[PDB]
């Protein structure tokens, strides 16, 4: 049986190579546009990637089991699957025979006539006084601006339009675009061409190497204005090396440049206010357009089309591209369509085939390693929003996340994967998560159905849906599963090599289908869903990611120990109190979310690589629990909850924390009273960046000593209530470095009976860098808070006045950047007649104030 | 058959005889009545020392019978549960009732006592301890009532976190021991608010504990009305079978803190009270849709009124209040709620005309024998209750708001009741 074992190994290392070859192959071929493979190579290597599938399943199943039952099994698995690698070589090579270019779709758009263009007035001149702006414009040195959005927005319509209609205040000006793959010589060409035809008539014809070329650029454009636009950059090289070329200062010259990628545009500007973001169009605007493109003399929409076209537009989404083809399709021009045919196109040719050719230039042009990671989006339904740790985690559960290096957390890997998606503007990102990162995500929908059908062209994911999306017709092997309609029913008989289950549906027959016999899987999400209870969760031995979010669940089995690869346990809204003994021995596990009302049990020391923890319970716990704690060196989210927890212990508790050295996030909540831990001499964490006690009735007193800037050097969060502030506190958070945004609590004021007192701040300047926010709800004064202009960047304040204090200055200019500011007003001591003197008096301060801010007396 | 509705405006001539007649009979002196809302029935003339020294009797005397029944459940126990330590629990009770102590001493004992009482075989026995945690706590009440203890010490022992997470556990708890059974013969208890928990004789003393912190402190008092709802909801009184979003969880109560006190949180909401809001918002539709389920929309109620009342505000949202126009129909189910436990109490108080029900209806040791109010007819009860229960419903009749969406939660409850009240009274007025 030795040899067995041997045999075994050899093979199993034999296929580790074949499938890092299979990769590089596949790889290499997905780069090329659709219109430029021949069928041969495209079966082979639709082929090619179904070995490989299977391949990976063997040294999974291998690395997982890993008797004589199983090494046969292994064994026959691996001869059969070489047998079948050879075969397809053999069929590619009998069949091999070795035996022009297509234009820029985007070109014709250039020659579109002018009175088509609906509603670009208003960004035209404001772009156009972003320009000029001023009287001495010809006089300042030169700028920059940049124009940034996603295909289809109307960048290079709005720079076209701007540009010929100012064209006639310079000397000299051209008009360039740059593609995906540029060659530097082309471009510099077209530059010199279009500065002067004539001169530079045969420029294309030289064969000179890149220096001579911006040369003679220099010298031509020496002592004369400029304006040079620059179009469809998609990367940094290429304007690394174009900048050289405008490299003299020459008062009054002007450069555009537009572009997809939101990094390009930062690095061409040089203050993030010469940055131009399109936005879409509204509501009336859109209309308008749809209207006059199809009914274009009546201008009169038929009442049964009412409904549908609202629905149309909204779908559409404010982008001309997607509103110009839509209404292409429906105009049909020798007939307007029937309702019922609008109907089903809603529910559901040249231009189509160029707006889908034009959108996946942005698939195209990604990393190898991201396009996974983005079809992926495909299971999820259409318009909602998904959350970001949901996908993280099961992009790292999938695999789909890898690295070399010794020394890398893949949770920050991931992170860099979601964000570089988010920068090149193919997600919309929304809202804040409370540690500090993106909450969620949203998709247009056209980009949604153009991500659908590619993933099904290869079998990456199957959505169930009854009235489309059924089946497929002839297909044994079906690896990732989307259940969105409960009405279907599945056989699941065939569909044995499963990885990922996932249901949509709030339905009773959701939970219907049975799980068991899926045996190996890696993915099991089932949030949302009315499950009671799974016993069969056991005998799994391959899951990654259990996901029970908001299930009927009400104990587990206490044979969750087996499975010694998982990843993420996510128990949140469920009914569970007591978690089994046995989730002590889940030596890989790095992700724990639970409610504070579960007991935990003891041996949680055992549990290292825990990354992120969430709402310890802490109550009705002895000590060597809370030493233990002190062992989870590489964990970068904390929650605590204090709530039976005795506060006599806590001493050892702020040892337990100060020994994690990584770490980002961190909560404390308590119910009421005096927080009696994170005592003075504590020495925090150095990384630490965000600190939050949401509290907001347990006090501290004075203030932590260990709030000085040399201990907290990174902190870009914060939110405290004190019992009573002094005057030289504030003081203490100027010295703060980045401080981004803050708030305060006066417990006196409100729950004690004092008054609002007035803080003075004094012998400084540059008190607040990089303050944004800043809520200093209990005490409130505006003019002496701030001398000499202190705080450049604020944008929101809230502060609190009595109205004792009619007769201290309310200029809003020490702020430039105010924007908003929120007051209430305490009108018991003083009478009303003060009252409204106070209130119009605030009033004109903010009016005075150039960018006028809004107010809210409450 | 639905017998019709009174139609009488009130008569301050028909008022004084049923006024004295409350103020005169046993169980309406202590309650007070909806019908202090009409303009002209006034003339109580009413003094409380009476009936403080009638309450202090009337504990004497219940104290007295359980410590009766104690030794007894002693002699013959079905596996020993320790009952000579309730015992020596009533004996600490009667002690501190019949002294005059410092107060100091008083705080110490009763804290004590408390405490540890604090901390499953058989169900009488924990309805003993249930009755020892009340008759303790009334104690208190009469005490501070005595004029023998502050108003300062008053406050320092109650607003102690648990004193508070036990005042609500007690006046949820011996509110269901004693009257579930009886809503649920009555057919009312899917109408049961822990607002209105404060206006049985039953619960005059926490009704006093909650002024008093009306005098005081308001936030601890919006704390315990948001902890007994929540109290109320785990122990099985209005079943939602699912989960509730914000009652038992303790980060809600502080959102809900910092928006009471600075409101503008509303206009630029966190996460929290993002969810917060979206999730009162899905209640609200829930509760004005009219083919909905009974038991879903009597919930909604509930939990958007527990909201409503202790933290004013949160649930406006200014236009489409307008069109929906669900605040008049929350009152009306409110007033509802309220004029069904007066009729439910005077159903009740129909047993004590019974001629054999020696028996008491209202509960373990809720009247001691030694006054056991009698059979006696009297010469005016036989027209007042009447006269009564028909000004009652001509009280409500006016103010409730008539649609049909509307009318499934506050219509039919009234109809149901004055049919079954309507058939039962005659039966027991012959004998
Ligand atoms: N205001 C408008 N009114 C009517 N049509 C418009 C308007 N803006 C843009 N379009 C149309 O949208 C189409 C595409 O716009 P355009 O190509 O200028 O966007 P883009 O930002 O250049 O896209 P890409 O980023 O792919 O280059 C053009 O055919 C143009 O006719």
């Amino acid at each position: 049986t030795i040899t067995l074992e041997k045999k075994v190994r050899k093979g199993i290392e034999s296929l580790i190579t074949e499938l890092k070859l299979m990769q590089a192959v596949l790889s290499k071929v997905s780069k090329v546009p659709a219109d430029q493979l021949d069928e041969g190579v495209k079966i082979w290597a639709g082929n090619v990637k179904e070995l490989s599938y299977q391949m990976e399943d063997i040294v999974d199943a291998f690395m997982v089991r890993v008797n004589g039952k199983d090494l046969h099994r292994i064994s026959a698995a691996l001869e059969e699957v070489v047998l079948q690698a050879k075969q397809l070589a053999e069929l590619r090579q009998r069949y091999e025979q070795e035996m022009q270019t297509s234009v820029d779709p985007r070109m014709m758009a250039l020659y579109t006539d002018v009175t088509e263009l609906v509603g670009i007035e208003e960004t035209r001149d404001k772009l156009i006084n972003m320009l000029t702006e001023g009287d001495d414009w010809s006089k300042h040195p030169l700028k920059t601006i940049s124009i940034v959005g996603f295909g289809g927005l109307g960048k290079t319509t709005l720079a076209k339009a701007a540009y010929d209609k100012i064209k006639v205040q310079f000397d000299c000006g051209a008009f360039v675009s740059v593609s995906r793959n540029p060659e530097m010589k082309k471009v510099l060409k077209d530059i010199l061409y279009g500065l002067d035809k004539v001169k530079y008539e045969n420029i294309h014809n030289a064969a000179r190497d890149e220096k001579y070329l911006i040369d003679d650029i220099i010298e031509f454009l020496n002592d004369k204005r400029y304006l040079i636009v620059i179009d469809d950059i998609w990367n940094e090289k290429a304007w690394e090396l174009i900048k050289c070329a405008f490299s003299k200062k020459s008062p009054g010259s002007r450069l555009i440049t537009t572009t997809r990628n939101v990094s390009v545009s930062e690095a061409c500007c040089s203050s993030e206010d010469d940055i131009y973001r399109m936005e879409p169009l509204s509501n009336d605007v859109s209309r308008t357009l749809f209207c006059k493109r199809i009914f274009s003399q009546e201008e009169g929409c038929p009442q049964e089309l009412l409904k549908v076209s609202e629905e149309i537009l909204k779908k559409c989404g404010g982008v001309p591209l997607a509103i110009i083809t839509i209404a292409s399709l429906l105009a049909n021009k020798g007939h307007i369509k029937a309702k019922d045919e609008w109907y089903a196109l809603l529910s559901s040719n040249r231009s189509l085939e160029q707006m889908k050719k034009i959108l996946l230039f942005s698939y195209y042009d990604l990393p190898s390693y991201l396009k996974p990671c983005l079809l992926y989006l495909s299971i999820f339904p259409e318009d909602r929003e998904i959350r970001r740790a949901r996908l993280v985690w099961r992009w790292i559960s999938e695999g789909f996340v890898y690295s070399e290096k010794q020394d890398i957390s893949l949770y920050e890997l991931g992170d860099s994967y979601f964000n570089e998606l988010v920068n090149r503007s193919m997600i919309q990102p929304i809202g804040i998560d409370d540690e500090g990162k993106v909450k969620a995500c949203r998709v247009h929908d056209m980009v949604l159905d153009l991500i659908c059908s590619l993933s099904s062209e290869e079998n990456f994911v199957t959505i169930l849906d009854d009235p489309r999306r059924k089946m497929p017709n002839s297909e044994s092997k079906v690896r990732r599963l989307s259940i969105q309609n409960s009405k279907i029913d599945v056989d699941t008989t065939r569909m044995e090599h499963m990885r990922s289950v996932t249901v949509f549906s709030d339905n009773v027959v959701g939970k219907v289908l049975d799980i068991s016999r899926f045996k190996v899987l890696r993915v099991l999400d089932l949030e949302g869903c009315h499950v009671s209870d799974v016993g069969y969760v056991g005998n799994l031995l391959h899951l990654r990611y259990l996901g029970l979010k908001g299930t009927h669940v009400k104990d587990l089995p206490m044979e969750v120990g087996k499975l010694q690869f998982l990843l993420t346990l996510d128990l949140r809204g469920t009914k569970i109190e007591v978690l089994p003994w046995s989730v002590v021995q889940l030596r890989r596990l790095m992700c724990l979310y639970v409610d504070y009302g579960m007991k935990l049990p003891s041996g949680i020391g055992n549990l290292t690589f825990l990354e992120v923890l969430d709402d310890l319970g802490l109550s009705d716990v002895d000590l060597d629990f809370v030493k233990e704690l002190g062992r989870l060196t590489k964990l970068r989210v904390l929650r605590l909850d204090f709530h039976g927890f005795d506060q006599s212990m806590g001493k050892a508790l702020e040892e337990s924390i100060s020994n994690m050295y990584k770490l980002d996030s961190l909560d404390v909540f308590v119910n009421r009273g005096l927080i009696n831990c994170l005592s003075e001499h504590w020495v925090p964490p150095p990384r630490l960046c965000r600190l939050a006690f949401p509290s907001k009735r347990s006090w501290f007193k004075t203030l932590p000593s260990w709030i000085n800037p040399s201990s907290l050097p990174l902190l870009s969060y914060l939110d405290i209530t004190l019992f009573e502030v002094r005057s030289e506190d504030i003081q203490l958070l100027g010295t703060l470095p980045a401080l981004v945004y803050l708030e305060i609590w006066n417990y006196s004021v409100f729950e004690e009976a004092h008054e609002v007192e007035a803080p003075v701040l004094s012998s400084g300047a540059a008190l607040f860098p990089c303050a944004t926010e800043c809520r200093f709800i209990g005490i409130g004064a505006v003019p002496s808070m701030f001398p000499q202009g202190a705080a450049p960047r604020l944008k929101r304040l809230w502060f609190t006045f009595p109205a004792k204090w009619s007769s201290i200055g309310l200029g809003m200019r020490h702020l430039p950047s105010l924007q908003r500011v929120v007051v209430d007003v305490i009108s018991e001591g003083a009478s009303r007649e003060e009252a409204d003197e106070a209130e119009a008096a605030l009033r004109a301060a903010a009016e005075d104030h150039p960018n006028r801010p809004i107010l809210d007396i409450w | 058959v639905n017998f019709p509705f009174p139609k009488k405006m009130i008569t301050e001539s028909n008022s004084k005889d049923i006024r004295e007649y409350l103020a005169s009979t046993f169980p309406f002196e202590q309650q007070s009545t909806i019908l202090d809302s009409v303009k002209s029935i006034a003339k109580v003339q009413i003094d409380d020392r009476k009936a403080f020294d009638l309450q202090l009797k009337f504990r004497q005397e219940n104290l007295a019978e359980l410590k009766d029944q104690i030794i007894l459940s002693l002699g013959a126990n079905n596996g020993n549960q320790n009952w000579q330590k309730l015992l020596d629990y009533t004996n600490k009770l009667d002690e501190l009732s019949n002294t005059k102590i410092s107060p100091e001493e008083f705080i110490e004992e009763i804290q004590k006592v408390l405490y540890k009482v604090k901390l499953s075989t058989s169900k009488l026995y924990s309805q003993f301890n249930l009755s020892i945690q009340d008759f303790a706590l009334q104690i208190i009440h009469s005490k501070y009532k005595s004029n023998q203890i502050s108003q300062n010490d008053l406050l320092k022992l109650i607003t102690e976190d648990e004193m508070l997470k036990i005042l609500a556990k007690t006046k949820v708890l011996t509110y269901k021991m004693k009257y579930f059974d009886s809503a649920s013969k009555m057919g009312i208890n899917k109408y049961i608010s822990t607002e209105m928990m404060d206006l049985d004789w039953q619960f005059s003393h926490y009704k006093t504990f909650n002024d008093a912190l009306k005098k005081n402190k308001a936030s601890d008092s919006s704390y315990l009305g948001w902890l007994t709802h929540g109290y109320s909801i785990k122990y099985g009184l209005s079943p939602n079978n699912e989960r509730s979003m914000f009652f038992q969880d303790g980060r809600k109560y502080a959102e809900l803190y910092a928006f009471s006190k600075s409101p503008h949180r509303k206009i630029i909401p966190g996460e929290h009270l993002k969810d917060l809001l979206a999730k009162i918002n899905k209640s609200k539709g829930i509760f004005l849709d009219q083919n909905a389920l009974l038991d879903k929309r009597i919930y909604a109620f509930h939990e958007l009124n527990t909201l409503e009342t202790h933290f004013p505000g949160i649930t406006s949202s200014f236009t489409d209040d307008l069109k929906s126009n669900y605040r008049k129909k929350m009152e009306s189910v409110s007033l509802t709620c309220q004029v069904l436990q007066e009729i439910g109490n005077i159903h009740r108080f129909i047993e004590s005309k019974v001629p054999y029900h020696s028996s008491t209806e209202y509960g373990l040791f809720s009247i001691p024998k030694i006054f056991s109010i009698p059979i006696d007819y009297k010469h005016g009860e036989k027209e007042n209750l009447v006269s009564y229960v028909d000004f009652l419903y001509s009280t409500a009749h006016e103010r409730i708001l008539q649609d049909n969406s509307i009318n499934q939660l506050c219509l039919d409850p009234l109809q149901e009741s004055l049919n079954r009240i309507k058939s039962n009274i005659p039966v027991f007025f012959n004998l």
